[PDB]
């Protein structure tokens, strides 16, 4: 009767040792279908969260390892490069030999950091212009400091692109940081601790004087700079409507409305454009369209500048770049930045400096890695498999439409044309494996040197900044992928309207063409359903077919979504989490994820459903008494076990915009009739309440 | 996104 085939066998190994059958199913399913796992595993020292997500992303560091090390005569050009940068990467001791001399070698061009610099207002602060300070670090480093001018997709125009200004992002997890007291005090202290640490190597350095009571005022002040333009930020709340966001205005009005004084000397957006796009052959006049997204920041901003010197806001500025050129130096400057690890992610040790290369060639390097891991590690003929699940799951998605009792009919006709206009991308791009010629192009501006890691990273931040502001007058290219192959994870783009399943998430237990169609369903179904459904979440349905911010809602099927949405935005809200210390979920910020789950699970359920009607019943799993309509919950449940650090807990609840594992499990579960149907579940049961948030 |  059973299946007692190898792939029936790990499958029936691995939920039987995740899952602890001495708990009911309806009093926590978490604890029931996690708990075995719980038991076993521990956090490691280097992660602050420890997961399936995070094992299946450490084995895929290890297969990225295992190509990178080698080396092969046969290999083109764009690979060469991704292996020499993972070579010079990896290599310590020439790192180390360095010290601080690459970071003292880019100071200068970035008009130096005055708290390790002598006589910085001669030197620098005379000539110095807010214009371009802030350009030098986003032109040339892509770093974006005070204002966040940036170049991306126009939400209206979703083939044109076009100038973005916004608020940036800070030093802190977030904006709640900035308070210092309580749970923040460890953090804040660390932060302030860390800026002197660097400061003071720096002078080390260059052979100044130290003086312990200078730097700790200096650092103390840049802190209280960076609290006031934390306070000025908008929370995540205010920015979960893209209607209220998009505030599209020219440089003209910009200057008129957004006027600043900085050092003295009125601010200038057309001189400050320019010295950006200047630097990619590129004229900007007071006629040019600009989306401003935090008009009320920059509003709050106003004030808070005037009361600051060039000196007081460049030592921010260079301090902040540093942040992260840290980890690209010799030990004794990674020392200091694990220090303030620990108080902000509580890890103990630093990640194996192999994981951490291995990780920063396939992100400036996402193609050239995609190949040689699609090579090794992914099928090719499972992308077949997959195609179909997402057609099948796509019609289930719009069959429930009919059903929908808040919607009025013609909002369902606009919804099926979104619906059926999702483009599918799957795996990898075929161009990458077949096309040598595209590939070696794409990283055909950049030279590395084995001996030179930091101004190899360096040369990235220009090739990546310059990849994108180029594209400011170009059409949006409809073939260039979201996402890299060699990534265990999953997305919707909302300009593009595009689902996409990369090679790293298509695998156990998500997916595999042996493994039983239940955990596929419960797996990857899911999955697909979660990434489709976002293409109608409460950011997601704000958006047409063609990816265009256009209102397509009745006023009545708008404020039914609403009332139907705050469901989950209070049941949420109502979840007390131990490890966070007993902190409420935002539930507002976590809606659109949660919309996604309780959509995703149920058009996987009925896309199985539909498979048991057409397909008939498959041959039962060994070792277990749940059937395979209980196997498809069980395997979805697996998907999220894991456990948090306290530390990255706070850090999570406050940044977050997904619930943490065991929620996503209880919270769906809760809201699914088909769970407590298969598990025969008592009404009034924790995993069974009387009332069920349902949208999707 | 489904993790981060
Ligand atoms: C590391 O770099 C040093 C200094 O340039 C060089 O002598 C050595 O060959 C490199 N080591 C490895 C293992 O590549
Ligand atoms: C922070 O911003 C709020 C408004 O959001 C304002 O009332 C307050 O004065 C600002 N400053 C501080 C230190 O709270
Ligand atoms: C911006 O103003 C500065 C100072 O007057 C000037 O050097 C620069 O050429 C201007 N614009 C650009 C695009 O460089
Ligand atoms: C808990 O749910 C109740 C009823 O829906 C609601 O009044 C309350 O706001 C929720 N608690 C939160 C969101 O903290
Ligand atoms: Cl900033
Ligand atoms: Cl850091
Ligand atoms: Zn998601």
């Amino acid at each position: 009767g059973i299946c007692k085939s190898s792939d029936c066998i790990k499958s029936a190994a691995r939920l039987i040792q995740n899952m602890d059958a001495t708990t009911e199913p309806c009093t926590d399913f978490f604890k029931y279908a996690c708990g075995g796992w719980l038991k076993r595993n521990v956090i490691p020292e280097t992660s602050s969260r420890y997961g399936n997500f995070d094992i299946l992303r450490d084995e895929l560091e290890v297969v990225l390892k295992d190509v990178l090390q080698e080396p092969k005569t046969e290999d083109i050009v764009a690979v060469q490069k991704a292996k020499a940068l993972y070579r010079s990467c990896i290599n310590e001791s020439a790192i180390d030999s360095r010290g601080g001399e690459p970071l003292l070698k880019l100071l200068p061009d970035i008009y130096g950091w005055p708290v390790a610099t002598e006589n910085w207002e001669q030197k620098y602060g005379a000539s110095w212009t807010a214009e371009k300070a802030i350009a030098q670090l986003n032109s040339k480093y892509g770093k974006k400091v005070l204002i966040n001018l940036f170049v991306g997709t126009d939400d209206k125009n979703s083939v044109n692109h076009v100038i973005h200004i916004d608020q940036p992002r800070l030093g802190l997890p977030s904006r709640d940081y900035y308070e210092c007291t309580g749970i923040y005090k460890e953090a804040c202290t660390a932060y302030v601790d860390f800026m002197i640490s660097v400061a003071r190597l720096i002078r080390q350095e260059e052979r100044l004087p130290i003086d312990e009571n200078q730097l700790a005022l200096e650092m103390n002040k840049v802190m209280e700079l960076e609290k006031e333009i934390a306070n000025a930020t908008a929370k995540p709340e205010d920015r979960n409507d893209p209607m209220l966001l998009y505030n599209k205005m020219t440089l003209a009005q910009i200057q008129n409305n957004f006027s600043l004084e900085i050092n003295g000397k009125p601010f200038s957006w057309l001189n400050f454009t320019n010295e950006i796009m200047s630097t990619v052959n590129i004229s900007i006049t007071n006629e040019e369209d600009v989306v401003v997204y935090a008009p009320e920041y920059l509003t709050k901003l106003k004030p808070i500048l005037t009361k600051y010197s060039a000196r007081d806001l460049q030592n921010l500025m260079s301090w902040r770049f540093i942040m992260d050129l840290v980890s690209s130096l010799s030990r004794t400057y990674k020392e200091s930045r694990n220090a303030f690890r620990k108080a902000l992610y509580g890890t103990t040790s630093e990640t194996a400096t192999w994981r951490r290369c291995a990780n920063y060639v396939n992100g400036n390097m996402e193609n050239a890695v995609g190949r040689l891991y699609v090579e090794a590690a992914f099928a090719g003929e499972s992308k077949h498999v997959v195609e179909d699940l997402i057609a099948q799951i796509r019609e289930v998605f719009i069959q429930t439409l009919d059903d929908l009792t808040w919607m009025d009919a013609e909002t369902k006709k606009r919804a099926e044309e979104k619906a059926l206009a999702i483009k599918e991308r799957i795996g990898y791009p075929d161009d990458i494996v077949s096309n040598d010629n595209k590939l070696n192009n794409e990283y055909l501006e950049l030279n590395y040197k084995e001996d030179e890691y930091f101004e190899n990273i360096i040369q990235n931040l220009k090739f990546s900044q310059s990849k994108q502001l180029k594209k400011l007058r170009e059409k949006v290219d409809k073939d260039e992928w979201i996402s890299g192959a060699a990534v265990v994870n999953a997305f919707y783009s909302s300009g593009r309207n595009q689902i996409v399943f990369p090679a790293g998430i298509l695998q156990p237990p998500f997916f595999s063409a042996q493994q039983s169609n239940s955990l596929n369903y419960g797996g990857i179904g899911m999955v697909i359903g979660h990434d489709i459904t976002h293409g109608f979440d409460d950011n997601g349905r704000n958006f047409n077919k063609d990816g265009d911010l256009v209102d397509w809602w009745t006023q009545q099927s708008a404020s039914n979504f609403k009332e139907q949405s705050q469901c989950m935005v209070y049941q949420y809200g109502n979840f007390s989490w131990d490890l966070a210390g007993g902190q409420h979920l935002n539930g507002i910020n976590t809606l659109g994820e949660n919309i996604a789950d309780n959509g995703g699970l149920g058009q996987a359920y009925r896309a199985y459903q539909n498979y048991i009607k057409k397909n008939g019943e498959e041959k039962l799993l060994p070792g277990l008494d749940l059937n395979h309509k209980q196997l498809f919950f069980l395997n979805f449940a697996q998907v999220w076990c894991g456990t948090y650090r306290p530390e990255y807990a706070v850090n999570s609840i406050k940044t977050d915009v997904h619930s943490p594992g065991n929620f996503r499990i209880i919270g769906t579960l809760q809201n699914s009739a088909e769970f407590s149907e298969a598990f025969h579940c008592r009404k009034n049961s924790y995993m069974n309440p009387e009332k069920k948030c349902r949208v999707w | 996104a489904a993790a981060a």
